[PDB]
């Protein structure tokens, strides 16, 4: 009985009950979301830890055997990159101490909590209250005061919750002898023992560091026009020479500053067109939404969904006499059960939100060869990897004005494009300025890097010295800044949204592959591509078995990643921005206040 | 068979052999429940961990995709022996002219 027969006849029954508690825990996790009812509470979360009530003593008994002269790569990716090390390791009571703050560190922080501290008969919330007074306003008594209102109101609340967090995470990185708790986080990103298609273990710098100095001479070119661009109702308080505050967010925590395309609309008050709404007058339903969605599929060549998809998934809203969640979630239940969980309305808004996630569960029918220890993504962010590619691929002219939406009376005008081109500017940059001082908070300080006098004087002059963004109130230790963010409250990686905007268009450039296009590049469709037909076939089935670091070979043969394709695409936007560095700030200041 | 052999609360009737240490040979039937088992024991006590008895069930529920929704299967072998031929296809006749 060698171990590599063991290894087998223990897995293929690890996986044929895997799939069992999968689906008896996804029928709880389904049912749930689609009819709320007090006993559907008690009945989701006692079978939702079903499954982890038969892994948390199975997986001890999974990695029971050691898997010393394990030949096969195979079934050693299986168990290895998932050994759940947990409380059975080092205490039952410290660990039930972080189960204790991870109740105040992330439900008393859900939804908010935001009181009014001038005056008792203003009862406003966050959403409920704030929100219409910050979309129209030409004062200043509350605008600026808005974004340290949450620091005077909950931004001292959350101060023990700051040291211990970080504190435990040293005890907690000592169990299995690895260096970093992070690589629990980095388990899938420990890649090594196969011959040159992996990263090696001295290549983590160069992986990580490296590939942001591409990026950084692109922020530059926006640095100089976005910023002035706040000469519309800002008096008095931010001149042209200096930088932008903190309260253009449009949330409290505001991880980007994308939205700031409704501050600088020409003509708020007299819309030019709108080619969006275009199918009231013609009254489509929400089939139509869904009937053209896998036919966008079908002129790429992917596969329509089962016949048990268009009857469990939600198409219309239940309202309030069924009560029911609105949470748009794509689901993969296994066992060739194909559903998703989605907002679907009259309106047209919906739609890039649903042709952004229907590629999520085309992908979840593409590792249906594979049992569940493989049934993932490769990385945290190829499950939405796919989805973002075809996310801007839903918004092009070849496809709106071909079923009929554009009027054939108006002739084509080159001089009316100045605003159609305005809207994606700011969204593919607007949150990597929030990238890069989150990535060097918790990677390499747990190891005995951060002693009890420099908790926050080291987080507090990252804001400034590369990403820009200024306080308008000063600060002390009593201001704790991630208890505040809605990822860091429940250990969000970042490392997801980093590879998400790299990873898009050494694929995105493959939809044009003979000269780009007949002519320029403001139309990109896949309609009828039978050389993008089976093009992607064999790009999207592999999974893990090949891991996330040449899943991008299949078409290409790139070995790492860079911004080159990201230029052919952004030829009308690159040469609106490089003759515009004339007049604006050069350098930067590291002390302009506004205060 | 889809409202045939479909259960909400769980069909565990049909069960099969998801383990079995020996190969087969044509028209075998395996009806003896021997107790597979990956340890080097003749199984101590009846049952239990690394005990992984070779019986195992299927979990039908009638809203499951094409590949894992039950589908009933027959075959009909045909033999040619040295007795007379006693089963036979239809002969069909005509009218009396
Ligand atoms: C390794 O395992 C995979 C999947 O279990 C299998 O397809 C492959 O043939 C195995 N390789 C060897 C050499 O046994
Ligand atoms: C998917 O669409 C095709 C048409 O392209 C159709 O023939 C097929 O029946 C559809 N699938 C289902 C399950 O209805
Ligand atoms: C689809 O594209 C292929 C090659 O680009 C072409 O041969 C074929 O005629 C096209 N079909 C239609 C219906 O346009
Ligand atoms: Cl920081
Ligand atoms: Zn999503």
């Amino acid at each position: 009985s060698t171990i590599e027969e063991q290894a087998k006849t223990f897995l293929d029954k690890f996986n044929h009950e895997a799939e069992d508690l999968f689906y008896q825990s996804s029928l709880a996790s389904w049912n749930y979301n689609t009819n709320i009812t007090e006993e559907n509470v008690q009945n989701m979360n006692n079978a939702g830890d079903k499954w982890s009530a038969f892994l948390k003593e199975q997986s001890t008994l999974a990695q029971m055997y050691p898997l010393q002269e394990i030949q096969n790569l195979t079934v050693k990716l299986q168990l290895q990159a998932l050994q759940q090390n947990g409380s059975s390791v080092l205490s039952e009571d410290k660990s039930k101490r972080l189960n204790t703050i991870l109740n105040t560190m992330s439900t008393i922080y859900s939804t908010g909590k935001v009181c009014n501290p001038d005056n008792p008969q203003e009862c406003l919330l966050l959403e409920p209250g704030l929100n219409e007074i910050m979309a129209n306003s030409l004062d200043y008594n509350e605008r600026l005061w808005a974004w340290e209102s949450w620091r005077s109101e909950v931004g001292k609340q959350l101060r023990p919750l700051y040291e211990e967090y970080v504190v435990l995470k040293n005890e907690m990185a000592r169990a299995n002898h690895y260096e970093d708790y992070g690589d629990y986080w980095r388990g899938d990103y420990e890649v090594n023992g196969v011959d040159g298609y992996d990263y090696s273990r001295g290549q983590l710098i160069e992986d990580v560091e490296h590939t942001f100095e591409e990026i950084k001479p692109l922020y530059e070119h926006l640095h100089a026009y976005v910023r002035a661009k706040l000469m519309n109702a800002y008096p008095s308080y931010i001149s042209p020479i200096g930088c932008l505050p903190a309260h253009l967010l449009g949330d409290m925590w505001g991880r980007f500053w994308t939205n700031l395309y409704s501050l600088t609309v020409p003509f708020g008050q007299k819309p030019n067109i709108d080619v969006t709404d275009a199918m009231v007058d013609q009254a489509w339903d929400a089939q139509r939404i869904f009937k053209e969605a896998e036919k966008f599929f079908v002129s790429v060549g992917l596969p329509n969904m089962t016949q048990g998809f268009w009857e469990n998934s939600m198409l219309t809203d239940p309202g309030n006499v069924q009560k029911a969640v609105c949470h748009p979630t794509a689901w993969d239940l296994g066992k060739g059960d194909f559903r998703i969980l989605m907002c679907t309305k009259v309106t047209m808004d919906d739609f890039l939100t649903a042709h952004h996630e229907m590629g999520h569960i085309q992908y979840d029918m593409a590792y249906a060869a594979q049992p569940f220890l493989l049934r993932n993504g490769a990385n945290e962010g190829f499950h939405e990897a796919v989805g973002e590619i075809m996310s801007l691929s839903a918004a092009t002219p070849k496809h709106l004005k071909s079923i009929g939406l554009l009027s054939p009376d108006f002739q084509e005008d080159n001089e009316t494009e100045i605003n159609f081109l305005l809207k994606q500017a700011l969204t593919i940059v607007g949150t990597l300025p929030f990238t890069y001082m989150l990535e060097k908070w918790r990677w390499m300080v747990f190891k005995g890097e951060i002693p009890k006098d420099q908790w926050m004087k080291k987080w507090w002059e990252m804001k400034r010295e590369i990403v820009g963004v200024v306080e308008p109130v000063p600060h002390d230790e009593t201001y704790c800044d991630p208890a505040s963010l809605f990822h860091v409250s429940n250990d969000y990686s970042f490392i997801r949204y980093y590879t998400r905007t790299l990873y898009q268009f050494q694929f995105q450039e493959a939809l044009c592959q003979a000269a780009k296009h007949e002519g320029p590049l403001h139309k990109c469709d896949i309609s009828n591509s039978t050389e993008a037909g089976q093009k992607l076939f064999n790009m999207l089935r592999l999974g893990k078995s090949e891991p996330w670091t040449l899943a991008l070979e299949n078409v290409v043969g790139a070995k790492n990643m860079n911004v080159r394709p990201l230029l052919n695409y952004f030829e009308p936007l690159f040469t609106w921005l490089k003759d515009q560095n004339k007049n604006s700030f050069v350098g930067w200041s590291t002390d302009w206040s506004p205060y | 068979s889809n409202k045939l052999d479909s259960k909400v609360s769980g069909n565990y009737n049909y069960l099969y052999r998801l383990f079995r240490k020996s190969n087969l040979k044509p028209f075998e039937r395996d009806i003896s429940t021997e107790i597979y088992q990956a340890g080097n024991k003749p199984c101590n006590g009846v049952a239990g961990f690394n005990c992984y008895f070779p019986l195992r069930s299927y979990s039908f529920r009638p809203t499951y995709g094409v590949g894992h929704q039950p589908y009933r299967v027959v075959v009909l072998s045909f033999e040619l022996l040295h007795a007379p031929a006693t089963v036979c296809g239809p002969k069909k006749s005509t009218n009396l002219v």
